[PDB]
């Protein structure tokens, strides 16, 4: 892992030219980007300054992916062989749907590719993603300084604009620091610096949540904290119990002192080993009191065991914008889909038309739009592997009957992809029945091809396998389910099975524990009903907990179906690929997947969660209440609880209340925490989703993240988990314990 | 073996001195008073409530002519209250937002500051008049003798006695081992008191630039120490709950006024003008009057939601006025 | 650090050498002193 | 290797105590005498319209009656200033033109941009065509009616054969673009700042830098001529102006002034060399005296920036050209 | 990188010797140069407004 640099040619600048298609405007800008690698500013056409922030790009592409003119003039102006070289489009958005284009041509030859590549780069970061609460301060800083007017100075409506909560408490907190304070003024950029905002933030909000953790530490009378009161703050409550002591040793007091003299601005205390009650403010929000550690971040997982081990991040008919009934469908969603981290998309092919054989890709009788297959297969060659270079699954949903194009089709995939496909077995593991599958690991950079080989909507009335589309599927090969006493006895491992989930709900309450054995070998994949016209989403948590690898789901709707899938892959490196229990890949150690009490092999946890405060919630005086989920196995979920909803008394609500019990967790390697702030009226604010076999212990930040996964910038919370160790008809028994996980 | 003649020789005087003390003990107060009548119940209301300030509210102190009274912010910012009809007569801004102390002048023109930024920034009744430095600490406590003369309390076990004109350290207080916390003028306006962190209040002479009597006791820090109204007692509030008072015509502690269900710090005692009631200020956010004769609660006065860190009456015994961490400032009869 | 134990004693003897008042006749005076000012509190 | 930058930093010590020893004075002291100016203020007398796009530059006639301006929509209209009278209306092939330039005589009007080009009229159609930069056109200027001298964003500087399209000599020696260059009266010797914070000193006759000049922390956008031959005022991005000397290799006086942060854009000074004039990005215009370095006025009529400002052959009058599709002629 | 090493301490020599006037005689020919032109400076003066060619 490394901390976001940005090199020395995008902070001198370069000349570009920002065309525009729809307005049919140009101009000839100059991009800069900020030293921190915060935000990507350029001077518009009235002086004013516009920024991009630079964590809500999805992708740069240059070169011939990026976006040509469509207009003649616009073309005539830009000098339309090698000229569509210099193009350059950075596109962003809140969510895979709504993106919005900016276009950028060069004027210099080479600086396209270097201000292409080092914007996806800072793009796809992971230190300016899981950013800590002093970075994200002086982020919402940076956003104030670099949006000048045509003066050059902050504005004051933008200061008023940040902070609208109220506005009593900005103008006070602003004349009451030696600045200017009216409706229409000027701050001058020198005299505005970091110290005299952060004695405005203080001015601005009052923290007594603070103040009861510095008097449960004992700050009674001096204005200051000892080098003892503060190592036995952080090895007594920072400190989480679950970790062996060998490895992972306590504080020294070097390190401490290394921490006093980081955090704090005071001389007097900091030649005595002593810390200050600001010093202590700039502690809590610091790089090391963060919620998660940096190995529950990066690929840290054995990625050596076989396929069937793994839970892969899947979508179902990635390629409609809409409802299944009256959408949309477009060739962009697999580039976004393929770029958000998802391993296996599905093509549903149609048989061309009379005039020329050429495939497209649609939803069967639904008067849709139809793309073509070239297209399609250009973008998942384009967008693969530029994220994460873990194999792609293509799931064809074959349904041409004409010889001419199911030759067509197979030529289509081996000169778009080239040598990323696999058509031949590799040299250890041959397609023999009794062998396991190949790793990740070794499957790096190619693409796996689902298709036949010699309540469900369209993909029941398939049609069957001719002899040259079906030389391509060797290792992911679908066949019809017969039983899981009649797949067990083939012991052929190189099969799947693809279930509806109406017909998967039907052997999850009635057989699970031979379906947690049948998911040790070969793959699974559910997708949704087809009566599911509006696209909404079931919860991928009722088929993780059986074993289910491919849990697919539809990517343009974002309910909390949605939320947590995009939440958990998040974890080991954004690559979709997140090991399983090791209950649920043993051979031998089988367990009940409904249990209600503990089982002898797997440690369970206790979990206590307690929400002090949270600052910056709003944009409006209303109150906030905050929902404390939790997902997982059964006997684990619960999500009943929520605060009770505040008055909206300042920039900073605080929840006096009782703490959440989570008493028992059974596996808690697969369980995972949900908090989420809204605000009194159904409004939503932001979420977080965090592992619970990694999270930490102690007073810390929790920096909500917005509806898909994008981190916002000034909201966040304070909260106070403690996770220790644990100290110690049947159709309706097993259908029953699913009413809370089903909705 | 130098060194052990001089330390049983500090001993052994330690020694002479608590036998002198017990040589004097013959009895209590309470066991001396117990047929006194009780004073009974001190309701007491608030007055007015004096908002407008946006921080914490670390010092402040009631004017000599029992109407006005400053204020020291944490913002930066004192202000001088009108309390009769609550207007804010001044608002003065600092230079630097951490202020631990604050002043006000016998005659009424001169109001003192102070904080982490180890100078005292006296004003004039607006603009800065001098810049005391000169410590290397920060100043905890500062009080006015005259217009003339200022007496500081900082942070690093110093004490120091100024001029207001030249800006020079005229006599120095030395010899304490702790952070010196608090401070307070005897009526006669010619010898101060020193509570140190290291459980131990001194007493020292202005003229003569050095102590006389020092008492021990505690177990914790002195977060507030002063007079009776005869220059002849005072009452230290402290960290362990254990406001005492003490006695300097025979260097011993008489009284104890701890309590069961109270063990939060004292942050500002007071006493009356009569002296019968000892007005303290607890880490609890609630205030109780102790009856100073007989050792138990007399009024509680809880309408503070942080902490109470400050408290101070008048010079008529009219009002008594307490200040909070919560940016409100109430004034109570 | 050898004549911080001389100093220290210096002040000790200083302290030695006053005057001893009884505690009886301080109370008594205390007590002297609140019962003629108990008039003028109007608190009490 | 590194002997070569020893003797290089032992080199420009030389330099450096020898400005010291020649820094015996200021002229921040010796116009102490001299009474101030004080309030000057200009009006706005013709407003020429008819452009469609924004203005990059413009360059005043000869004769001090016809001027040139450059517009973004592909448009060289050279209009009349005393009647308001567009003379000609010049299509050029390239939307992004930088600059625009006038001749001596007053048949010639050459041009350029981000074609890497400069085209030369006549007075209508294209004479010649002058290839030969590998970078964009910065700024052009005219000798006589036969050669001009050309500045690029390729770190070089060029001399050009009009009759011919062979460039003569090629000014080399910057490291950063050259974003104007501006011509002695008596056209002998020119100077050429960059972005490099860097002016220079060239001669159309050996091709060498005589003199080098730094002193800004940003690039340089503007430099005009004292009229006399002997002073120049690099205006520059970090709202400071300066003044130079030709002699002494040393900055003399500074215009730098609180409550102006913006970048500025073009300047020029005045006749007898009493004034300065100076464009900035806060829409306005600030007369500067030069030799006290102090306002005299403020030239506030636009509503975008100033992007080019000149200043008559027989001092009289002043024109602004900003983004907003107009000139101003201030007098 | 090495013929440009010797074409900076060439261009660095041929600059520095030359000569340098000081900074007092330069300040005082371009001070005498304003007021000696100054008459004939149409921006400093006000225009007749007969002979002024805008009006
Ligand atoms: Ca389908």
């Amino acid at each position: 892992l490394e901390p976001p640099t940005v090199v020395e040619t995008l902070r001198r600048g370069s000349k570009f030219i920002k065309w525009d298609e729809e307005t049919s405007s140009r101009n000839l800008v100059t991009l800069r980007v900020d030293p921190n690698g915060f935000f990507l500013y350029w001077t518009g056409p009235n002086m004013e300054v516009d920024t991009l922030d630079i964590s809500s790009i999805r992708d740069t592409r240059t070169g011939r992916y990026a976006r040509l003119p469509k207009d003649p003039k616009i073309r005539e102006v830009l000098g339309f062989a090698r000229l569509e070289e210099k193009l350059m489009t950075v596109v962003s958005g809140p969510d895979p749907v709504n993106t919005v284009f900016l276009n950028f041509m060069a004027v210099q030859d080479d600086t396209a590719k270097v201000w292409s590549e080092e914007l996806f780069k800072l793009a796809m970061n992971i230190l300016a993603q899981n950013a800590s609460r002093n970075t994200f301060l002086r982020k919402a800083y940076t956003k104030l300084k670099l949006q000048v007017n045509q003066d050059g100075r902050i504005p004051v409506k933008n200061i008023l604009k940040m902070f609208s909560a109220d506005k009593k408490r900005v103008e006070t907190a602003l004349e009451s620091c030696g600045l200017k304070f009216n409706r229409s003024e000027s701050i001058r950029p020198d005299e505005f610096s970091l110290e005299i905002f952060e004695r405005f933030l203080n001015k601005l909000c009052l923290r007594p949540d603070i103040d009861k953790i510095l008097l449960e530490i004992g700050a009674k009378g001096k204005p200051y904290l000892t080098l003892e009161q503060l190592m036995d703050f952080i090895n007594q409550k920072q400190r989480d119990p679950r970790l062996n002591e060998v490895l992972y040793p306590p504080l020294r007091p070097s390190q401490a002192r290394l921490l006093i003299e980081k955090y704090e601005p005071n001389q007097q205390f900091l030649e005595r080993d002593q810390m200050s009650m600001e010093g202590f403010s700039r502690y809590l929000g610091g790089e090391e009191n963060g919620i998660l550690p940096l190995e529950a971040l990066d690929l840290s997982t054995d990625m050596t065991q076989p396929l069937s081990a793994y839970f892969i991040n899947s979508s179902h008919n990635t390629y409609l914008t809409a409802g299944q009934l009256a959408g949309t469908s477009s060739v962009e969603m697999y580039r976004q889909a393929l770029l958000w981290g998802c391993r296996c998309v599905e093509l549903d092919v149609w048989k061309g038309r009379p005039p020329e054989e050429e495939p497209f890709i649609t939803h069967g009788f639904t008067m849709t739009t139809e793309v073509p297959l070239r297209d399609v297969l250009e973008a998942i060659a384009e967008t693969a592997f530029k994220t994460s270079p873990y194999p792609v699954i293509l799931s064809f949903e074959n349904h041409v009957d004409s010889a001419k194009q199911q030759a067509k089709m197979a030529e289509y995939c081996r000169s778009i992809f080239g040598d990323a496909l696999l058509i031949e077995p590799l040299d250890k593991y041959p397609l023999a029945p009794g062998v396991p599958l190949p790793s990740p690991q070794d499957l790096m950079g190619r693409i796996l091809v689902k298709n036949k080989k010699r309540d469900e909507g369209t993909a029941s009335s398939e049609v069957n396998a001719t002899e040259e589309m079906s030389t391509l599927v060797n290792y992911i090969e679908p066949v019809k389910f017969k039983s899981f006493e009649a797949a067990r006895k083939r012991n052929k491992c190189f099969e799947m099975s693809s279930f509806v989930e109406t017909k998967a709900m039907e052997q999850l309450t009635k057989s699970p524990m031979e379906f947690v054995e049948y998911n040790k070998q070969q793959l699974s994949r559910i997708y949704p009903k087809g009566t599911r016209v509006d696209s909404s989403n079931y919860m991928p948590q009722l088929f993780w907990n059986v074993g289910c690898q491919l849990v697919a789901l539809n990517f343009q709707t974002l309910d909390v179906a949605m939320q947590l899938n995009a939440g958990v892959f998040e974890y080991n490196g954004r690559s979709g690929y997140l090991l399983k229990p090791e209950f649920m890949r043993r051979p031998d150690k089988s367990f009940d997947p409904f249990t209600e009490v503990i089982v002898d092999g797997i440690v369970a946890n206790a979990l206590r969660v307690k929400v002090i405060s949270g600052q910056f919630l709003s944009d409006r005086k209303v109150g906030i209440y905050v929902e404390v989920d939790m997902f997982g196995l059964p006997v684990d979920t619960r999500r009943k609880y929520r605060t009770r909803t505040s008055q909206g008394n300042s920039f900073n609500p605080v929840w006096d209340e009782e703490p959440f019990d989570f008493p028992k967790v059974v596996l808690p390697t697969l369980a995972s925490l949900r908090i989420a702030a809204f605000e009194e009226g159904g409004k939503f604010v932001g979420h977080r989703i965090l592992p619970v076999s990694a999270i930490r212990s102690g007073y810390h930040y929790v920096c909500l993240r917005n509806e898909a996964n994008q981190p916002l910038c000034l909201p966040a919370l304070l909260i106070y988990t403690e996770a220790s160790d644990y100290i110690p008809s049947l159709m309706d028994q097993r259908a029953r314990q699913l009413a809370a996980l089903i909705g | 073996s130098e060194l052990d003649q001089l330390r049983q020789e500090a001993e052994q005087l330690k020694n002479q001195i608590r036998d002198a003390r017990k040589a004097c003990a013959d009895a209590t107060l309470s066991q001396i008073t117990n047929n006194i009548d009780p004073v009974g119940r001190i309701q007491m209301r608030t007055r007015r409530t004096l908002r407008g300030h946006l921080a914490k509210i670390y010092a402040m102190h009631w004017g000599t002519d029992s109407r006005l009274l400053v204020s020291a912010s944490q913002d930066g910012k004192l202000i001088i209250w009108d309390s009769y009809t609550t207007n804010k007569v001044h608002a003065i801004p600092l230079r630097s937002s951490w202020v631990m102390t604050c002043a006000y002048a016998p005659s009424g023109n001169y109001v003192a500051c102070g904080g982490l930024d180890n100078i005292c920034s006296i004003y004039n009744l607006v603009r800065v008049s001098r810049e005391l430095a000169g410590h290397t600490g920060y100043l905890s406590c500062c009080r006015f003798l005259d217009d003339n003369q200022i007496v500081t309390s900082s942070g690093d076990t110093t004490c120091a006695l100024w001029d207001i004109e030249t800006g020079q350290q005229t006599t120095t207080f030395t010899g304490h081992t702790g952070d010196v916390m608090s401070l307070s003028l005897a009526p006669d306006t010619r010898l101060f008191v020193s509570g140190a962190c290291d459980a131990s209040a001194k007493l020292w002479d202005v003229r003569e630039g050095m102590c006389r009597q020092t008492f021990t006791g505690h177990e914790s820090d002195i977060n507030a120490i002063c007079f009776f109204p005869n220059g002849n007692a005072f009452a230290t509030g402290s960290d362990d709950a254990t406001c005492r008072l003490f006695d300097l015509r025979a260097d011993q502690e008489l009284m104890t006024y701890s309590h069961d269900n109270i063990i939060c710090g004292i942050t500002s005692v007071s006493f009356s003008k009569s002296g019968r009631l000892l007005l303290a200020g607890y880490d609890d956010f609630n205030c109780n009057v102790w009856d100073a004769l007989k050792a138990d609660r007399a009024g509680v006065l809880a309408g503070h939601d942080n902490r109470v860190s400050c408290l101070g009456v008048t010079d008529d015994g009219m009002a008594v006025a307490t200040g909070s961490w919560d940016s409100f400032l109430k004034i109570w009869n | 650090s050898i004549a911080q134990a001389r100093k220290l004693v210096e002040q000790l003897k200083m302290e030695a050498n006053i005057d001893r008042i009884k505690v009886s006749k301080a109370a008594a005076d205390l007590m002297a002193y609140c019962e003629a000012h108990a008039k003028e509190d109007p608190l009490l």
